[PDB]
């Protein structure tokens, strides 16, 4: 399948963020297109579209817009008055290996700010909220003046280009916390607590931000719902699979030539993605590597041409996550790997359960061991059935996905792990440095 | 009139109020489902994941402290389902993992909930060959509380207390991670 | 005294303020009497020890004519101070902790 | 007494003064309010004033603690707990330049890690420790969803890509000595600015983030090869 | 009845009599139920000696005097009905097939839970001609502690009777003199009834004493 740049299209342009460059490509005739439509014909159309959510999780972007329950036609007392409903547009993106919002949200972030304004009036939400990691400062300011021009365009505040509709859109800088982009953490940080995840039910649908219903969305699901807007919903299922329509960043990283962002429809497999980007670092060969973020389980060569998405993610055990698409070769040793990705989590953990917070502490310490020569051949079994005690077990799926490369990497890599039990990591680190 | 749902746990029937939490209806039944974050009297948090049970047509295993029971729903607990057993003693290991070697010295021996729980649903020897996470203990938290963050397994009813039963949250949750840790502000 | 059956131990613990420490780690037993008009040798409280300070020596010898005087204290059941043992109100043995001391990694 | 967390745990404790002048709370106040106007729910704007604070000092501070406690109505208890639970809300003096070598797996097997050895080598200065010259504090950051762009190097949030061990010490030697290199993906500004910025208090406009090669790659690559959309 | 005997209803986790020493483990109620009627297939001779008991028995006779059977621990125990336990001993003991020459004593337990069978007496009982064992329960209130004594069919059952009368107050009738054998005869209570205070005196220390363990703390 061919590159299809969406969203990517306008980039390469001078100054593509401003409004003006935006404007120049159809920039918010979506938005006059979903004006002129009811807010519940916008939800139907999303779901015609086949949209699902780019953060992870791959659920339906439309349904889960339509869970939101507005008083459709029925009043049955002037009082108590429905909650307000909000959109939060969940801008974090601290997975590792994924770097698709961020690219998006600096070069582009019009397309975001429209998709957020199409989505509150698809939900009737009267504020919405940008949830941006704090990392990414120069993300911040671009998506600040982005909100800026949308209010001095009359893209937002109240009345928007006179149709009725009224939204205050906040962009809020949260601090360093992976979890945070996990729902219901994402409105617990929100509202000013832990970034911790919440006890569901109930669902964001109906006890979301400050206990009313909530929509949260991954900042590509919303910035994909313009192009869909325009260009009807054929369009956008002429790209990839009747289950997985439509087209995603691919954030390819690692040792690969030319890494970057391709934006392409879902299903192309890897193979493509890295014959488009020269294949892997010359004089080395695929070892493994993770579709999506570190979360999603490792694959090596033998899946290098699964498509990428949903369907053929799930078939091979893996998951779509976040189309991070991690790559790495010989030089890079799955132990050094999977440590470092479970210091990760273990950085990461919010520390409310016991599965995630103690079976990570042990896992770092662990394989810290393991590089370091000091393991022994139960260690590997152990990490096993660490992980297996952490997997399903945890409160939210981050102890899921600190599972998911100890216990793929173990299952692809048994026999690296037992050759680390010799006498430490064998494999030489300056040889995956880039030479850098 | 209150409504009564009716559920099987294990395979014993029993009828109890629509919104009753499936620990509590183990409790009534007499099944003794470990737990330690769970208190009747708090509002239920999941946090420990010691209470997992499993419920038919559930992939994962269900926070018993969490799950509200279902007019026909089938709960099986470590009594009756080797793969709620294999959770729960999990979740019982790496809560061991971390905890001192202080029965003798903790003033909590002989009547701690942690003891009791690891002899019904705890493996008879330890594997975790590593190191221990270690705080300065006891700190006061007050003039009348000593707090020994070591032995905490991070339930929060210490917290979820003070906040809800008690509007003096003067004690929370500080840090993140294996760092987590009760903790008043800084002396108030 | 937990594991007696005939409650012939009496122990209070205290903490081992850093001033006046006479074990390692943060509890010391500050009182401890064995009533052996009502100990029966059983054996079961040095079996209950964790830390092996309890133990039963051959010595048997005991006997007295008044009640009170066979309720033995600290005083005398405490083992004679040996060659480079200290007075117990002292610190701990540099660079070592409670963990050495069960580990068995002290040295006069 | 001697409450709460001895001053020599791990992960600092939030400590230094213990009140602000009232000039400082008078201009906080202000600042305060103008974020709070901004949100349905006071609290929610506890994260915002947290960074404000964390503007007025190098970092956390009682202080800083009571200002948000008193401001949102809250004990400091639940504000300590709020702010000792994200990374960025740093607990000891912070210099002027935060460099954070990205060391997750990626970034630190592509480099990060070697990038992070050379610094601490060369400046002393080991992670989340703050040079002598006080202007440069190094740190160690998870990933910046900047993987594509390799070795990544934060300074003050602020992008550099593809760095390398030599570019690295050049950068951090630049940020020490005075005029700082700039951001391969951004604008560079001081870390009480960019604290500013992050509560939203800072004109959002600035200079730098161009789209860089990684992100055009993809682009690029259609251009060559004529790939485009379907069209309507 | 038929479902399993239960003689103490515990209430709260780590099997605690108080209140608590945590909050919120309080909660819990599991009945503490011995063994109920077992399943007829019983195991071993087991079920050739009911059957036996059966056929000398009548029907009728054999439904009004054997309440339950219980092959727990592959070891019968008959749970007799009171009045009848007469009749029951003399075909255990005489019929040839049964023939429990050695009734091996009487012993007292007590059920202060057990509503209206708070008392129990356990006959064991061995055939060695057979070289089989078996027990007998006999369930009496509090209220009523009557039992047929069994003098005349097991006469070792004296001194056992009488045992059990001193530590329970069983009221063996028909029993030849009812005395207490070891308590003294002016001895007030029945020890071993479980409402009997152990009696015990506080250990005495330098500067304390340590109650009796009845007073003190359990986990039962
Ligand atoms: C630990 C964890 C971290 C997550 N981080 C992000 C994130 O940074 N950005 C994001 O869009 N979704 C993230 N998610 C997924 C969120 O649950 C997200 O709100 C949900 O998948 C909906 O995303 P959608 O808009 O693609 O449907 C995370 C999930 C978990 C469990
Ligand atoms: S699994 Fe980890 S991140 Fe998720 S709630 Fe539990 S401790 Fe927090
Ligand atoms: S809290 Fe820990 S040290 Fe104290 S008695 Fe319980 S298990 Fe032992
Ligand atoms: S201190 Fe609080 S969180 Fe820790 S174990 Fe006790 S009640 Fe639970
Ligand atoms: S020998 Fe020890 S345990 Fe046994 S009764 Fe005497 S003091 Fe108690
Ligand atoms: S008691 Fe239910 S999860 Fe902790
Ligand atoms: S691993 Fe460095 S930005 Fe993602
Ligand atoms: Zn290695």
């Amino acid at each position: 399948t061919p590159l299809t740049p969406v969203l990517s299209r306008f980039w390469d342009e001078p100054e593509p963020w401003t409004l003006e460059t935006y404007r120049r490509h159809d920039g918010y005739q979506g938005l006059q297109r979903a004006l002129s439509m009811g807010p519940d014909d916008v939800i139907a159309f999303v779901k015609d579209s086949g949209l699902r959510g780019r953060g992870g999780a791959g659920f339906p972007t439309g349904t889960k817009w339509s869970f939101i329950p507005q008083e459709r036609g029925d009043q049955p007392a002037g009082g108590p008055a429905a909650k307000p409903h909000y959109l939060v547009i969940n801008a974090d993106e601290s997975e590792p290996g994924t770097c698709k919002d961020i690219p998006l949200l600096l070069t582009t972030p019009h397309f975001l700010v429209e998709g957020a304004i199409i989505a509150a009036y698809a939900i009737r939400a009267r504020h919405a909220f940008i949830y941006v990691r704090g990392e990414v400062l120069p993300v911040l300011r671009r998506l600040q003046a982005a909100v800026a021009e949308a209010y001095a365009a009359g893209y937002l505040g109240t009345d928007i280009m006179g149709s009725g509709f009224d939204l205050d859109l906040i962009v809020h800088a949260g601090a360093g916390a992976y979890i945070c982009g996990e729902e219901t953490a994402l409105l617990d940080s929100l509202e000013g607590r832990r970034g911790q995840p919440r006890l569901r039910p109930p669902f964001p649908a109906v006890a979301g931000l400050y206990a009313c219903p909530t929509v949260v969305n991954n900042v590509e699901s919303i910035a994909s719902v313009p192009p869909i807007m325009v260009n009807g919903v054929d369009w956008f299922r002429s790209m990839g699979s009747e289950k997985s329509p439509g087209f995603t960043l691919y954030s390819l990283s690692g040792h690969v030539t030319r890494p970057g962002q391709y934006e392409a429809p879902l299903g192309i497999t890897l193979r493509e993605l890295l014959e488009y980007a020269g294949g892997v670092r010359a004089g080395h060969q695929l070892k493994f590597w993770t579709p999506g973020g570190s979360s999603t389980p490792l694959l090596t060569a033998e899946h290098l041409d699964v498509p990428l998405d949903y369907e053929g993610m799930a078939s091979v055990g893996s998951m779509l996550g976040t189309k991070a698409l991690q790559i790495f070769d010989e030089t890079t040793c799955v132990v050094r790997a999977v440590r470092r990705w479970t210091q990760f989590y273990a950085h990461e953990s919010c520390g409310k359960c016991t599965p995630c917070r103690e079976g990570t502490y042990w896992l770092a310490q662990i394989y810290a061991r393991l590089e370091n020569g000091a393991g022994t051949e139960a260690d590997i079994d152990k990490l096993l059935d660490i992980s297996d005690n952490i997997f399903g077990k945890s409160f939210c799926a981050l102890g899921d996905g600190a599972a998911s490369p100890i216990m793929s990497s173990i299952k692809h890599f048994r026999d690296e792990y037992v050759a680390h039990l010799d006498g430490g990591c064998p494999f030489d680190p300056h040889a995956s440095t880039l030479m850098a | 009139p209150v409504e009564m749902v009716s559920l099987t746990i294990d395979d014993h029937e029993i009828s109890v109020p629509k919104g009753t939490l499936l620990i509590r209806a183990a409790e009534l039944m007499g099944i003794q489902i470990p737990r330690f974050c769970d208190h009747p009297l708090l509002d239920p948090v999941g946090a420990c994941r010691q209470c997992l049970v499993e419920v038919e047509g559930q992939r994962k295993p269900m926070a018993s402290c969490t799950t509200t029971v279902m007019p026909d729903m089938v709960v099986r607990t470590q009594f009756t389902s080797e793969a709620a057993d294999k959770a729960q003693r999990g979740v019982m290991e790496l809560l061991l993992i971390n905890h001192p070697l202080d029965c003798p010295i903790c003033d909590k021996g002989g009547e701690c909930p942690l003891q009791n729980q690891a002899m019904s649903n705890g493996r008879p020897e330890t594997r975790f060959e590593d190191v221990k996470r270690t705080f300065p203990k006891p700190i006061s938290i007050s003039s009348q509380v000593l707090l020994d963050r070591e032995r905490c397994v991070l339930c929060a009813r210490c917290t979820r207390f003070s906040s809800q039963i008690a509007g003096d949250p003067f004690i929370d949750l500080m840090e993140r991670g294996a760092l987590q840790q009760v903790g008043i502000g800084q002396d108030k | 005294a937990w594991a007696c059956p005939a409650d012939a131990i009496y122990v209070e613990g205290a903490d081992n303020t850093a001033d006046e420490r006479y074990s390692p780690g943060e509890r010391y037993g500050r009182v401890y009497q064995i009533n052996y008009l009502r100990c029966i040798g059983c054996g079961l409280c040095i079996e209950a020890c964790p830390t092996r300070a309890l133990t039963m020596t051959t010595e048997y010898e005991m006997a007295d004519d008044n009640r009170a005087d066979l309720i033995w204290g600290k005083d005398k059941l405490l083992a004679p101070l040996q060659e480079g043992m200290q007075a117990p109100p002292h610190d701990m043995a540099p660079g070592k902790t409670d963990d050495d001391y069960y580990l068995g990694n002290v040295t006069p | 007494l001697e409450l709460g967390q001895r001053p020599d745990e791990a992960g600092p404790p939030i400590s230094g003064p213990a009140t602000y002048p009232d000039d400082v709370t008078e201009s906080l106040r202000a600042d305060a309010e103008q974020i709070i106007a901004r949100y349905p729910d006071a609290r929610s704007a506890l994260l915002p004033l947290l960074h404000l604070v964390q503007a007025q000092d190098g970092y956390l501070t009682p202080a800083g603690i009571g200002f948000c406690a008193a401001q949102l109505g809250l004990t400091e208890a639940e504000v300590t707990a709020v702010a000792t639970f994200y990374s960025m809300y740093r607990r000891t003096p912070t210099g002027d330049y935060l460099v954070g070598v990205c060391t997750n797996t990626l970034c630190a097997i592509m480099g990060g890690d070697a990038i992070l050895e050379a610094l601490e080598d060369h400046l002393g200065v080991h992670p989340g420790q703050t040079t002598p010259d006080g202007r440069v504090t190094l740190e160690h950051v998870e990933c910046n969803a900047a993987c594509d762009y390799a070795p990544v190097v934060m300074v003050n949030w602020e992008f550099y890509d593809n760095q390398t061990p030599s570019s690295a010490r050049d950068l951090v030697d630049g940020l020490r000595s005075g005029s700082p290199p700039p951001p391969t993906r951004g604008s560079l500004c001081t870390f009480r600015e960019t604290a500013r910025t992050l509560a939203g208090l800072t004109d959002p406009n600035a200079p730098g983030g161009a789209p860089g090669a990684a992100t055009l790659a993809g682009l690029r690559l259609a251009r060559e090869r004529g790939m485009t959309a379907p069209t309507p | 009845g038929d479902e399993p005997e239960i003689i103490a209803v515990r209430r709260g986790m780590f099997g605690n009599r108080d209140t608590g020493d945590t909050s919120g483990y309080g909660r819990l109620v599991r009945p503490v139920a011995l063994p109920g009627s077992t399943p007829r297939p019983y195991g071993g001779y087991f079920d050739a000696v009911m059957d036996r008991l059966a056929e000398v028995l009548g029907e009728e006779r054999y439904a009004m005097s054997i309440e339950r059977v219980v092959v727990y621990r592959d070891q019968l125990t008959i749970e007799v009905s009171r009045v009848q336990l007469p009749a029951v001993a003399s075909v255990l003991r005489d019929d040839p097939d049964l023939r429990f020459e050695l009734c091996l004593g009487v012993s007292g337990v007590h059920y202060p839970e057990d509503t209206g069978r708070e008392l129990h007496a356990v006959y064991p009982l061995m055939s060695i001609t057979h070289n089989r064992r078996i027990q007998l329960e006999v369930a009496a209130p509090d209220a009523d502690p009557h039992i047929p004594s069994l003098y005349a069919v097991y006469p070792t059952t004296d001194w056992h009777e009488r045992e059990t009368y001193d530590f329970f107050g069983i009221i063996f009738d028909g029993h030849p003199s009812l005395t207490r054998i070891e308590m003294p005869d002016d001895w007030e209570g029945h020890p071993q009834r479980k409402d009997y205070p152990l009696g015990g005196i506080p250990v005495e220390y330098h500067g304390a004493q340590i109650p009796p363990p009845d007073q003190r703390r359990s986990y039962s």
